[PDB]
């Protein structure tokens, strides 16, 4: 699998996946601050 | 057309365009992840959905 | 286009600083613990 | 990803003025059509009072 | 680690990480000033 | 392809690979953690 | 598919912009027009609220 | 069908998307005087709800 | 019929493009006109529903 | 009557289309007009029905 | 003004100018003549008259 | 200002401004010969005046 | 009749056309802000019915 | 006017003028066609005639 | 008084029309915003009818 | 700044300029004494003062 | 009408022409394919039909 | 039939073909998701 | 006609055709178990 | 018969011809589907 | 007082007209905004009557 | 079936597929989200 | 940050004055936004009465 | 432009990444089965 | 920058901008005299102030 | 970028452009000047605040 | 695509167009800094949030 | 961490600091004169 | 990099720490100030 880099530019996809990651991770944060169940901060009560 | 040194109609060669190209596809996909999380935000604090 | 030496320097300056900025990060979020905790209970806070 | 050479008959010194200003222009749109048919937008703007 | 720096510049990567830093510790700052039991200014009860 | 070595590519993957197992490692063990505070998949009950 | 020599006579410089950012003009009219001649396109903006 | 030679002093840069936009403007016109003026189009949008 | 020499001073190019598409606007206008100022061309429209 | 030789200072090619299009132009005016300030024009659109 | 190699400003011979404006005429005969015909069917079958 | 032969900065030359301007007031007084005529039938068979 | 040498820097070809024009956009201004603004002008155009 | 070699102010030749002309002709006639089964959907399926 | 050098970098051919354009613009305006924001300019109009 | 020959950046001499703007002043003379008379009438046959 | 070396008006050469329209023809139908999937939303998800 | 492909670049018919085969299945499980009867995630009951 | 040889133009067809069997083949077992499940063909009394 | 290909051109034809196809199955397959009589997603009875 | 350079890249002869020309905009937009905001500017304008 | 890429483009395709089984996994997860039974974030009785 | 040759293909004489004029012209879209959807921001206008 | 070798390689990273990925799906699907089946009875769920 | 000859990129002398500008500053002048004037008639008959 | 001598791309040299800017920047100065005058007396004669 | 002499499209070098950018990336945050203390007035003082 | 002002230039730096130090302080004025609590100016009781 | 020699980054990254160190301290000071008009850490009865 090593020969995925010889194909792509390390970096462009290092960046590709860290602004993928960083969107995700915003995603579904903010998806869980939305629930009543998962809310933290808004002191969500099961 | 493959030829890196003809310049083309628009007053580039074809590594200039892809070059070009290659910061308006960057810049599509920064557009579009800080419109997703614009989105979400929308989601999470908008009466939409 | 970078020396195998430079990027020891530029790892230099980045562990400093992060280590600096977790620490930090890290007594600023021990501290809000202790003010109010951010993780509810079954019956909420 | 595939049309890098849209650049080499399409001029970038307005191919890409437009572009932006379009994609602009669509935000523009699309901010004004949510603000002329919700009521929490306008309302988002009004506020406490 | 230090290998990170031969594939990604270090001269963008520290100005964006001080914009894009500024931005999150803005965001959730901002945040928590929104929810009742966060809000340090306002004081709501715990 | 672009201008890396069998061995660049070789060095760059054990670390990509390495980085990803202890980005995935970190984050099952927040999964671990945010199950022991609230579980996100409910019973035939619901929640 | 028949039409390829429409770019002999049309500069793309102009034909190329006109047609994308026409094409995008009529999704934007078709846009507007739902939206002020339905109740559920501005329901869906307004949501909960 | 008689017309051929219109092309020979019209230049066909400016006269074919000229034609082509202006024969889209009027379906556009026809489409939205019918939309502003039936109860059935806009219905149409609206569906069954 | 007497003025065919008015093409000696005026470029076809740009008079005939402008001529045949100012009469297509005059048509619109007189479509839009009477479509604004009666009831049975928007009843025609309508038809049964 | 007396100023054939406006004609040597502005350009036929711009000042001849220029003058009967807004000779036009007038008419249209003042037709819209009387359209939109009268009864009886109206009328005239709309016949028996 | 009866030269028939004089290119003038617009770019024509004056045959050609003549040749170009039947075209015109013999376009708005059949324009009118189509015309005619729309505006009995108009008579015939709406309320105008 | 009289030299038959002179090119003014319009690309006309005296007498071609005298021509051209005939036919400029030529078609002006069938104009308004015209406009004579619809406005006598608009006071014969219209309520104005 | 000081300023005979405003046509030294600005080119007749387009001083006059605007200029002229322009008379005549003051012109359709004043006759249109007197219609909306009256009861006797679009009296006048209704005449007796 | 019967020149195939002759380059004419448009910057075509005749035979390229009469090329141009036929895929303008069979557009119309395949946007005509589409329009007719468009125009015959409309009759059978929404209250129009 | 101080900005004759205005005139060395704007071209008057473009500085001067559009100077004197805009004045006008502004006074139209001024005419305008007064008349639709006040009773006795339309009743200046109206005059004893 | 008084040379007859001098061909100044509109492409006008000095006097030619004067002779243009005579026919700009005499024109103006003969649409302000048109509009005093239409003044007057105004005055006389409209509710105006 | 086949010289793959000859430069048409556009500044393209045939060859140059065809494979500009199959990324246009491409992109046609790589948005056709994304309208289709956006109508069957529009479809099931949304009061239209 | 295997003429065919000298006449018709062998990569673009696979490409109109699978860009068909996906607009055509995205096509016929929402219009199944829309019925009463074949909404499988609906809980559809006959 | 494209640069392929009636060798590689028949080359793909034996392997296009098998694809698509195998297509049809995964889609034809699909339908019998959708069929199971519910059969989208009516009687005359309806569903 | 094989004369018609003399005339019009088979590369062409044959991609109209799956084109307009295409458009006519499911121009009828739809038409089936807004009837009550032969809606088989729908099912009334016949 | 940095951007003196600006006055480098920016051609003057466009830089400064709409420089001037858009103050002169927003100025005006203001005072409209107030115009349409307000009672007491239309009452400034209406005075004692 | 390794011939596959001596016709399609390997360096395109992989992107492709990333790309568009990203958008298609995000479909799948919000459209189950915004079902009654298969929404575990709500947690609705099965 | 990054996109300092934006400045390599778009001409800064037009890319400048564009970019800060779509600034401002976002800027009052914005202030009109609000300003046609709040009560608050025309009672700032409104002042004391 | 591709040669049978380098055609290969490609498809043995596809494998690869084929395999791992729909093994994963496969994975996924029964845990979800057991979940919530998502094939509705004659009576709904 | 006090060079009597040298011609500017407006394509004027420094003492050509000179005077331009003086009937520039005589027109203002004359503007705004005639506008007091009009204003302290507006004030004298008209409810302003 | 210190050259006095160099002509840049909007046709000024360095000092030229320091010298033009300074024009711009006293120009705003005085213009805010009479802003500022104008906003207190519009604090102190307007409901304002 | 690191030359500092070459001449780009858009007229400039490289170093140039960093320059630029610079200028434009440094207006940007003072914008930005002022909006942002924009903001918190409006948060402050304004009935927002 | 001297080695910082080779790479960045401190004249520009200097600048941004300076910048978004006045920034700072200007939302947290602005932010405390909004509040009930924090707002010394009007007066505030406890 | 910026032409600055090592003696000049190193000179101007010791005023620079030495002139952070001074506002923090400055900062603090003020800090201490304002905690000792109100606290800014409600307890958890509020304020
Ligand atoms: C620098 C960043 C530093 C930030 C650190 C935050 C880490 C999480 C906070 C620590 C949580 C400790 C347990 C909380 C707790 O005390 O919750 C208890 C149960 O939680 C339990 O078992 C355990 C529940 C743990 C909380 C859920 C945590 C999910 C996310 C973990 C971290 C994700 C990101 C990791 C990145 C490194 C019970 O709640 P009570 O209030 O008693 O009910 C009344
Ligand atoms: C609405 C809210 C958001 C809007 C934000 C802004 C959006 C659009 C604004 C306009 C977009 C920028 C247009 C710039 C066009 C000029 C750029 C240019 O420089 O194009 C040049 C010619 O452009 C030419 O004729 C053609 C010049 C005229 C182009 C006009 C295009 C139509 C207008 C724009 C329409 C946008 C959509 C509708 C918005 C209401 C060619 O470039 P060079 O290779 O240097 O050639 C040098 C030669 O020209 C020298 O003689
Ligand atoms: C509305 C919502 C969506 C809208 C999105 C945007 C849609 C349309 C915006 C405009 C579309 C792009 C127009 C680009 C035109 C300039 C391109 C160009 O570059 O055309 C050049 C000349 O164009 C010329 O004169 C003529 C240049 C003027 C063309 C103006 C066309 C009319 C404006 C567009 C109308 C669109 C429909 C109406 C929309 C309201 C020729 O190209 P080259 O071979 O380089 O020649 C070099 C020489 O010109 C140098 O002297
Ligand atoms: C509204 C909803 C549907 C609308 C869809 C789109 C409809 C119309 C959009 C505009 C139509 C296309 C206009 C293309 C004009 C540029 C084409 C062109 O390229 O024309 C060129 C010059 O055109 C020139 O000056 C003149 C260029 C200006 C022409 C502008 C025409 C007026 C604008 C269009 C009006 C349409 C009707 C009103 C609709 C609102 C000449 O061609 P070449 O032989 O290369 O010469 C090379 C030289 O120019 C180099 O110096
Ligand atoms: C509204 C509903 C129906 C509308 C249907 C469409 C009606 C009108 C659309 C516009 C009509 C076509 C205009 C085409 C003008 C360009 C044609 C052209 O090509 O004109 C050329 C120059 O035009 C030039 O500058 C000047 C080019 C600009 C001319 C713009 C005219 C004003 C815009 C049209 C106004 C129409 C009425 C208002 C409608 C709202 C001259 O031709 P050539 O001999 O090749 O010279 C070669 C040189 O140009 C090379 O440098
Ligand atoms: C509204 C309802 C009724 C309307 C009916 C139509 C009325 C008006 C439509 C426009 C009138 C015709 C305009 C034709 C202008 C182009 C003619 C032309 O060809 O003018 C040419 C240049 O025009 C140039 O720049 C200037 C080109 C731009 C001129 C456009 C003027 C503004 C638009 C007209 C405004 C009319 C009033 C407002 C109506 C909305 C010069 O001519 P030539 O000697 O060949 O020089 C050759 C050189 O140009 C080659 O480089
Ligand atoms: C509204 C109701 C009543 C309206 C009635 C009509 C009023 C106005 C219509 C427009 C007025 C006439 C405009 C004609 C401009 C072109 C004349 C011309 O010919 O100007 C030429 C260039 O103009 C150029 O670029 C510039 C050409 C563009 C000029 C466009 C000016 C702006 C549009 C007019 C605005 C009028 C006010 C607002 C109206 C709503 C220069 O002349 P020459 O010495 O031959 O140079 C030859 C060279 O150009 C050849 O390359
Ligand atoms: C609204 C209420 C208040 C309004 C007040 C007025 C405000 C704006 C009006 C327009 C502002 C002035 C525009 C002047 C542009 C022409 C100046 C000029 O002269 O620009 C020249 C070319 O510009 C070119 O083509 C291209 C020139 C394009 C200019 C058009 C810009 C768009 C229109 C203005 C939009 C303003 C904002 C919107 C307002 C509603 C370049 O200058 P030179 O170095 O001599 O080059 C010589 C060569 O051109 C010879 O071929
Ligand atoms: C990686 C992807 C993995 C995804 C796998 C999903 C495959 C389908 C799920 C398996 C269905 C097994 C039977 C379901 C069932 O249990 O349905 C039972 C009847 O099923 C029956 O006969 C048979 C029911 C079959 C269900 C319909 C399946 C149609 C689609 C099959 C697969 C299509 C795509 C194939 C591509 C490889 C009865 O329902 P109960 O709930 O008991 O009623 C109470
Ligand atoms: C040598 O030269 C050669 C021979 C080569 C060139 C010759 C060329 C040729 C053959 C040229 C042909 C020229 C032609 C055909 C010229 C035609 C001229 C015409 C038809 C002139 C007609 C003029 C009509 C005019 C000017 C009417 C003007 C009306 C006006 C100004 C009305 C204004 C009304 C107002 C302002 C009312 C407003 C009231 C309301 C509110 C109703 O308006 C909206
Ligand atoms: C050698 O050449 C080289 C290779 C160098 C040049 C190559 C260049 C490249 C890479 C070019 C790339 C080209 C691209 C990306 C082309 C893309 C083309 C696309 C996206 C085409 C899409 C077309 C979509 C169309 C045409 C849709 C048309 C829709 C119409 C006409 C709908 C009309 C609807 C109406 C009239 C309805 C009106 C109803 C209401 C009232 C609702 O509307 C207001
Ligand atoms: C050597 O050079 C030679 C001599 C060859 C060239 C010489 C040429 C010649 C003879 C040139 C002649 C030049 C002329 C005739 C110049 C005339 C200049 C004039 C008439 C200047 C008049 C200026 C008047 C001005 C600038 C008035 C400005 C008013 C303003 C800015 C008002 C703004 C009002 C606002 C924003 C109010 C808004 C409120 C409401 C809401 C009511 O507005 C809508
Ligand atoms: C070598 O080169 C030399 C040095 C010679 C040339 C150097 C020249 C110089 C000195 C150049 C100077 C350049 C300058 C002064 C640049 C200044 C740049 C500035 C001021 C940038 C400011 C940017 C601000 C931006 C981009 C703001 C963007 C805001 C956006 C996109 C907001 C969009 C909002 C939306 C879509 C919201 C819509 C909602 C509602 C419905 C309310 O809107 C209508």
């Amino acid at each position: 699998m090593w020969r995925l880099w010889k194909l792509y530019d390390p970096r462009r996809v290092l960046i590709g996946i860290f602004s993928w990651l960083a969107v995700l991770a915003l995603v579904i944060h903010f998806i869980l601050l939305s629930t009543d169940r998962f809310n933290w901060v808004g002191g969500a009560a099961v | 057309f493959d030829d890196p040194n003809r310049v083309w109609p628009s007053g580039l060669t074809l590594p200039e365009a892809e070059e070009l190209h290659s910061y308006v596809l960057d810049g599509a996909r920064i557009f579009f992840g800080i419109a997703v999380v614009a989105h979400v935000l929308a989601f999470a604090y908008s009466p939409w959905l | 286009n970078v020396s195998d030496e430079e990027a020891k320097e530029f790892h230099a300056m980045f562990s400093q600083a992060f280590t600096v900025y977790i620490g930090v990060a890290v007594v600023a979020h021990i501290l809000a613990w202790a003010w109010r905790p951010w993780i509810p209970g079954d019956e909420g806070f | 990803m595939n049309q890098a050479r849209i650049w080499l008959v399409v001029k970038p010194s307005v191919g890409l003025p437009l572009f932006l200003g379009v994609v602009l222009l669509i935000s523009l749109l699309v901010h004004g059509a949510i603000l002329t048919n919700t009521s929490w937008y306008p309302a988002f703007f009004e506020g406490n009072a | 680690m230090w290998r990170m720096w031969k594939i990604l510049d270090y001269r963008r990567t520290v100005v964006l990480a001080h914009v894009g830093m500024a931005v999150l510790a803005l965001l959730i700052h901002f945040i928590l000033l929104s929810t009742e039991n966060f809000n340090w200014l306002q004081g709501n009860p715990y | 392809l672009t201008g890396l070595s069998d061995e660049e590519a070789k060095e760059f993957h054990s670390i990509f690979m390495q980085s990803f197992l202890i980005f995935t490692a970190v984050a099952v063990v927040a999964h671990f953690l945010a199950w022991a505070w609230r579980p996100w998949i409910p019973g035939a009950e619901g929640y």
